[PDB]
């Protein structure tokens, strides 16, 4: 699921809004860890 | 012979799970690594006749 | 068939001692191989 708040360039409105569904994975994998990948 | 089952697994799968691994599956309760008393390959053919 | 003990009788029957008892290169079960009351077990050699 994701969403993009264009939305105060660093504070945090204080706001709300939802995630719309993005993509379905159908991969079957066991899943317990993840890190993230950084350039 | 070249169809392979599961028959020794530590814990069920969950639904549209696949397991597609060789790690030596320890049967036994001492310890060993490898093939061994204890230990057993997880997958078996059947060698459709 | 060696006899063909009928090994149910009546009793607790623990499964894990056999691999106490030698080492083994063949345990191939067609029921579960982590072991349930079957009522007879009909063991031979």
């Amino acid at each position: 699921y994701s969403k993009h708040t264009p939305i105060i360039g660093r504070d945090f409105p204080q706001g709300f809004s939802a995630l719309e569904p993005l993509v379905d994975l159908p991969i079957g994998i066991n899943i317990t860890r993840f890190q993230t990948l950084l350039a | 012979y070249d169809y392979w089952y599961r028959s020794l697994r530590k814990s069920k799968l969950k639904p549209f799970e696949r397991d597609i691994s060789t790690e030596i599956y320890q049967a036994g309760n001492k310890p060993c690594k490898g093939k061994g008393p204890n230990c057993y390959f997880p997958l078996e053919s059947y060698g459709f006749r | 068939y060696a006899w063909n003990r009928t090994r149910i009788s009546n009793c607790v029957a623990d499964y894990s001692v056999l691999y106490n008892f030698a080492p083994f290169f063949a345990f191939k079960c067609y029921g579960v191989s982590p072991t349930l009351c079957f009522t007879n077990v009909y063991a031979d050699s």
